[PDB]
């Protein structure tokens, strides 16, 4: 199946909570590829990729190659499809580049027949794009990240979150009572929240640093085991 | 009733929340 | 004559180690027969001063 | 196992007075009644526990021989015999039908020149089965010879060291008894030919009867080192080094101060010492950690304090300096009121922003008093804003941390009191009372550290008009607030 | 003037430091107007608007009204001009309205040279619109805020600052390995880093929930003694 | 009537030197020379009508002890006894069977430290028997021991004092020999805990006619700019001078001072030297300044004669404190005479790089197997196996020793290291020294093995290994096509 | 006869209390006899 | 933007700490 990973708010945990689950899934004995469509590429990095590879389907298709050459191999049981570099005159200018992507779908549908991989994880910006709308509708489920601040609070009362998609609480602190309010205050409020949470652990915020998933990094700390238990939830429940 | 007690206690000192609340 | 000397021998033998336990168990005879009566003279116990 | 047994002599160390289970010793005295009271005494040291029994001649020992109430076995038994040589030789025979030898103390009081008829060789002999017999039954026997003229008897003794555990003598000397043990044995060594002295009261045979160097500190101040030297004390805490003291008269105290709480105490107690023992003493202060600033060190100085050792300095530095202030009296005075001292560390007592009015007249009653040193007091500042910001603004970029930091506004010009400061370390202090760029806010800067510049200042800044004279920000521009729309044009 | 902040990566709290600079400034004296550039309008929650309160810059422009109402005044020297709360259809395509708000550059080029406005603060978003870029043109200053994490150091080597822009920290801990080196590593390198940091403070996350600026919320947090150090700064240099 | 006898000290007094006949005398001796000329000057020493036994162990009493051709008596009995406990316990029985031992004289002259392997409890035994022998046969024997460590046994004879009729010590001080006194008991009197002070002239001992022990002798370096610390303290500026003047020291105690790593030598020759000359009444200090110093350096050092070595982390006061706990203590443990056999255990493998399967099994059995190394701290014997990815040879080369001792060797996919007189504890660092890497990352599973009997384990189960299994010298995601 | 035997006895018995009271004189005098020295070899008596 | 990455080998904790994270070291070649 395709699960899609979109964030309410840039920088909650969206990229490193997919690289930490496609991680958890491949070591689950399992085929994963994991497709970074955030312009902002910083899911290779994560997974040792040389910064100044600038190889990428978006960039593959900005060049008129082969989108398909652009994969990667990690383990063998987990894919990645980097999205690419863009130029500071494409950053700039979004519009020349966003509806030149759309041709992606096409080859994400038929990879997903292809019957390679059992999850595509797909991490998606918050940009209310035209390709991260199609890609978004793409996804069989959703999962919306969250962290439990004022921000996302109000977000979840005047922005729409994707059908059907389940609440995922990320960086969650200690010794926040406005943290603590708030999440009492979605126990009840809030029927899409799923179970289980991840925390403030260091080990995140080094994973990076080291260009290595949570997991392998360091399979003890607490956010290892909170991504393996996100993982598991997934084969049960985001099964079909 | 603790937990009702204590959401009517963060209610009041947040009006955020008592905003989108009722 | 033969069985005279063969008597004197028996005897000789058999009273050699008689006085050879004598000697050797002198000091317990001894000490046995102090703990009996013997006679406990001169230093007498005058009481017992408490 | 088998309890030790002692001499009936006070004040007399266990070298000489204990007396181990299965051996002989030999008293002579020169007295019968000295024989008596120390036979006594023998008697009433023994422990509860104790098995005595005694021999003596001439006499019914039951009325002669007394026991204290108060210490001694629980009870003794006695023998009586005849002034005979028999009565020696079958001493052990004799024994042993009433009593079990084991574990048993034996005094053999004799009569007045009772040994005198006993030839040499029967005496080595009945010496030599005492001794077997002892060492087979576990037993000590005591025999204490009044006598005059055993000198014959007396080198055969010396002569017969095998069977004797020990050999002593105690001659009367008009006014005291000397004890001369020719040789004693016991568990605790041997000792040989030494000359005592015991003398007779009540009773009880008793045995009769600057600090420039010595270095007194703290054991802090050698951290987990224990002493360098003999005369190095060391004490646990500032106070029993403070209590021992005031039993010194020119000592070198080195006191250990960890936390700024322990300056009272410590200031307090060099005053008194200072007040107390006299001038020939050397008072010295060691930090651990950091614990002291330049007030503080100066109030420590005038308590009474020769020299202060700081804590970047190492041990051996301070040892040094230790031997350094040797040839060095205390010639500074010390007022008998420390309050007033204690007064002198801190004269502002009061912090933040002020009145133009306020500031005045409080910096100019600091550096009025004469309890203050001269030209350390403080440093004045006045600040002029660079021309992108004012003044106010510039006050409220400033939060002084010390209770003696006090500022004002006036004239475009921020004026900063940084109390007992020095001009060398003026910007450490305002880099400590400013953001981190050191002194970018403002343009130029005017220092006066010296009283004379101080106080011209101080009439200088008195003459302005107080219409520029500014107050706060925070407290001037000072629930929640409800936005009202309103257009914008 | 026009002191631009924006965020290098979101969540980074733009919004909330805006809030807060506004209130130092205003503290100190300076006429103060912020106005909201982010679409999801949260800085108007900031002040204590009301969540219903729908007028906006943005939502009058589309509407044909004048934006000059759209305004709410907080205290005598400061004003609000938030951006105003869309509906739901045009959130979904922002393609529809980005290129009609051109009008804003010179209104507030006019109340630049009004002169009753020491300070403007803009808040700005983060997604390449032509409206953010007018914003950030019109800008006098800018100031970049990043968290001292690997997500912004990777940014600050691949995206383009304003030119001109100084980078602020926020949300610094206490006790991070990695955080500490790339701090150390920054200041041994980047060389428009801003020398005031601003610690994570439990008052910054306390501000939003009680709808006021971090400043007003509670005068002695640290993170507020660092905002009005930061604003005396502006002062100082951005004048 | 039965003659006395007479110890062969001249300048002695009678109080100290007569033996009557009927007794058990007790000597120790600290050199075997020493012993011997005593036993040859006490030969020499006794009347015309003296009878003297000698007994001898582990040699020909009629080769190396003589007899003055002017004084002396006329003849004395050599005994020759084998260096067994046996031998001592028969004395008794053997000596009866070839002499009628009454009113006869008994020298016992023993081998280097032949009575350390006697049990405390059998010793007394044999004392009380002796003495109940001696007495009944009214004989006197003497006893000459050379020995250092009879400490204990010394307070053994002071608690069988009663066995014994006299109990003195002698100690080689350089120029003289101390004669401690503990008790001396005679026909003319009893004399207990006298010290005298002896001298050798040509195979000759006279007496000279505790006064040292206070003085402190210390290097300047030892006290970082402290002055004297007292009256007993003097300072020298290099432990050179300080040597000559502990040569004229009899009881003080000397502090040397370590700078770098050239000193240890000069310093181990000069506490040898010390220690040889001048007893135990010494206390030999070394205080290391710098960390300069190695573990086999500071057993070198102890072995030479040094109390102990203060480390350079502890503070000065703190090596004064070792300097005051050493007060009042006597070095017991055996120095040997020859100095180079000390050195020689300084590093016995002296063989560095890429070893072979064999070859390093030698090397470590033969290092294993020295006798003249410390027990269970000859060395540490590591075993690694790398992780899946990498071979042995990758890690053979990732691999560089910096210390004489090391040993490398690659075989059964898996890596043995042989640090010399490593720790255990101090292991993790000498592996982040030899590996540029860090370990963990290189290797999944570690054995150590660092006691002999262990080490000997692994040695020999290393040896069954066939030929051909010997040797000699993060992911990186790669491009693929999706399909 | 029976006097003889018990004259024997004023004989044998004191033999026997005589040769007990020199114990040790037999002993050292066997030793010295047979001289079985087991461990302790006098090498020789020198000049 | 203005980044100095030259000399930076000069120093014993910037060492450090591009020795523990490979990311920042990447950058700084
Ligand atoms: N009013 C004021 N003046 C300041 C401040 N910081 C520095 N100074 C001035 O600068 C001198 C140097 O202090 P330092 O280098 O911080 O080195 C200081 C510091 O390490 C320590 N120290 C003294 N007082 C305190 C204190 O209250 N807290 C702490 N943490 N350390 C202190 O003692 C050292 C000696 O300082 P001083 O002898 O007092 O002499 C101080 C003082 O004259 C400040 O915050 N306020
Ligand atoms: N580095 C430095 N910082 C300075 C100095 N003077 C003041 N400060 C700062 O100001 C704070 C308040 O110190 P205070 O009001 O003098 O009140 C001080 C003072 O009464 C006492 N104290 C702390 N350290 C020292 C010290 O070294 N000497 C003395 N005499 N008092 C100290 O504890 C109080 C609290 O001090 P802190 O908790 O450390 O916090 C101190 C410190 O952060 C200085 O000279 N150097
Ligand atoms: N960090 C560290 N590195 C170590 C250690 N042991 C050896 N090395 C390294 O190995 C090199 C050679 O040491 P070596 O073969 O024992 O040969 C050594 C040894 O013979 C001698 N030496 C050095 N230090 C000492 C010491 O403290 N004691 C003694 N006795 N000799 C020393 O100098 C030679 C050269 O040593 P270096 O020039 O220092 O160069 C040393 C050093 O870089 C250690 O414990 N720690
Ligand atoms: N084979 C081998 N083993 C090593 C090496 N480095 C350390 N070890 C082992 O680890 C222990 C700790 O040494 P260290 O912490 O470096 O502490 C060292 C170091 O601080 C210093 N040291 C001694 N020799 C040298 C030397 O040659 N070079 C340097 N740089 N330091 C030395 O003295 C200490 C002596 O350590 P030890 O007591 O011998 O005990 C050493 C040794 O058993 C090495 O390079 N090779
Ligand atoms: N549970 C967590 N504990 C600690 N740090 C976390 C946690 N989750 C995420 N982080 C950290 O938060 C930072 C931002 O996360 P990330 O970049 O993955 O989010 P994002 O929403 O994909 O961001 P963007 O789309 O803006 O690039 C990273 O430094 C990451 O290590
Ligand atoms: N210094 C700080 N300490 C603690 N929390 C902080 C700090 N700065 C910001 N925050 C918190 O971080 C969150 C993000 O702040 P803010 O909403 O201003 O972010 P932004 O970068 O403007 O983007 P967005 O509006 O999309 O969240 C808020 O919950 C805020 O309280
Ligand atoms: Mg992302
Ligand atoms: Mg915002």
């Amino acid at each position: 199946a395709v699960l899609g990973l979109q964030g309410v708010r840039g920088g909650v945990g969206t990229t490193t909570i997919t690289a930490a689950l496609a991680w958890s899934l491949q070591m689950l004995g399992e085929n994963v590829l994991v497709v970074d469509a955030c312009p902002d590429n910083l899911l290779r990095l994560s997974f040792n990729v040389d910064f100044t590879h600038r190889q990428g389907w978006a960039r593959a298709m900005l060049d008129g190659q082969d989108w398909r050459d652009a994969g990667l191999r990690y383990t063998s049981q987990l894919d990645l499809l980097p999205f690419g570099q863009l130029s500071i005159e494409e950053q700039e200018n979004p519009q020349h580049w966003q509806t030149r992507l759309s041709d992606i779908c096409s080859g994400l549908q038929q990879l997903k027949a292809s019957g390679r991989y059992q999850w595509i994880l797909i991490d998606l910006p918050r940009d209310a794009s035209q390709i991260t709308h199609q890609l978004l509708s793409l996804c069989d489920h959703s999962l919306a990240i969250v962290n439990v601040d004022a921000n996302c609070h109000i977000r979840l009362h005047q922005q729409a979150l994707p059908d059907g998609a389940h609440i995922l609480i990320n960086n969650f602190r200690i010794g926040s009572q406005v943290q603590d309010d708030i999440y009492q205050l979605w126990l009840q409020s809030q029927r899409r929240l799923l179970p289980m949470l991840i925390h403030r652990d260091e080990a995140m915020a080094e994973c990076l640093a080291a260009k290595q998933p949570v997991g392998e990094y360091r399979s003890d700390a607490l956010a290892a085991e909170e991504i393996l238990t996100l993982a598991n939830w997934c084969l049960l429940n985001y099964s079909g | 009733i603790s937990q009702r007690e204590q959401l009517a206690a963060a209610l009041k000192r947040w009006p955020l929340l008592a905003e989108f609340a009722q | 004559i033969s069985d005279i000397i063969e008597i004197i021998v028996v005897c000789a033998l058999i009273f050699f180690p008689l006085g050879y336990l004598a000697r050797h168990s002198l000091r317990r005879i001894r000490d046995t027969l102090r703990l009996f009566f013997a006679k406990p003279r001169y230093v007498k116990p005058a009481g017992t001063l408490r | 196992v088998d309890p030790v047994f002692s001499i009936g002599i006070s004040s007399l160390w266990d070298e000489l007075r204990h007396m181990p289970a299965g051996g002989v010793w030999w008293f002579n005295v020169d007295r019968h009644e000295d024989a008596i009271s120390l036979a006594n005494q023998t008697i009433a040291s023994q422990a509860e526990t104790a098995h005595v029994a005694v021999i003596s001649m001439d006499s019914d020992p039951a009325k002669i021989f007394q026991l204290d109430d108060s210490q001694g076995p629980e009870k003794i038994k006695l023998f009586s015999m005849l002034n005979h040589e028999k009565g020696l030789y079958y001493l052990t025979r004799d024994l042993q039908c009433s009593i079990d030898p084991h574990n048993y103390l034996f005094i053999l009081v004799c009569a007045n020149n009772a040994w005198q008829n006993i030839p040499a060789e029967r005496l080595r002999s009945w010496l030599d089965k005492m001794n077997k017999w002892s060492r087979l039954n576990h037993c000590s026997l005591l025999v204490i010879n009044p006598g005059n003229n055993n000198d014959k008897q007396f080198s055969l003794l010396l002569e017969e060291y095998r069977s004797l555990f020990g050999l002593a003598s105690l001659r009367f000397q008009g006014d005291q008894h000397l004890l001369d043990i020719a040789f004693w044995c016991n568990e605790k060594g041997v000792s040989a030919r030494q000359q005592l002295s015991v003398q007779q009261q009540n009773g009880i045979w008793t045995l009769v009867q600057s600090d420039e160097k010595r270095i007194l500190s703290n054991v802090a101040v050698l951290e987990g080192a224990p002493p360098l030297s003999e005369h190095w004390q060391l004490f646990n805490n500032n106070e029993v080094l403070f209590n021992e003291a005031r039993t010194a008269q020119a000592a070198t105290v080195v006191f250990s101060l960890q936390q700024n709480a322990q300056i009272e105490p410590l200031a307090r107690s060099i005053h008194t010492l200072r007040r107390q023992r006299g001038s020939a003493m050397k008072i010295l202060v060691r930090e651990n950690t950091a614990s002291l600033r330049a007030t503080d060190e100066r109030l420590l100085l005038a308590c009474g304090a020769n020299m202060v050792i700081p804590w970047n300095a190492p041990l051996s530095r301070c040892l040094t300096m230790i031997e350094s202030v040797q040839g060095q009296k205390f010639s500074r005075y010390v007022p008998e009121d420390i309050t007033t001292l204690l007064s002198m560390t801190q004269p502002l007592k009061l912090r933040g922003f002020q009145k133009w009015d306020v500031f005045c007249n409080a910096v100019n009653n600091m550096m009025n008093n004469p309890l203050l040193p001269a030209h350390g007091k403080g440093v004045l500042v006045a600040l002029r804003p660079v021309p992108g910001i004012r003044v106010e603004q510039a006050l409220t970029l400033c939060r002084p941390n010390r209770t003696g930091d006090i500022m004002t506004i006036g004239g475009n010009r921020l004026v900063l009191f940084l109390s007992f400061c020095r001009i060398n370390d003026l910007d450490t202090a305002l880099n400590h009372i400013f953001p981190l760029p050191t002194g970018d806010i403002f343009s130029n800067r005017m220092v006066w550290f010296e009283d004379d510049q101080i106080s011209a200042e101080l009439v200088q800044m008195r003459l302005l008009a107080p219409e520029q004279w500014g107050m706060p920000l925070p407290l001037t521009q000072s629930w929640r607030r409800i936005p009202e729309p309103m257009r914008l044009l």
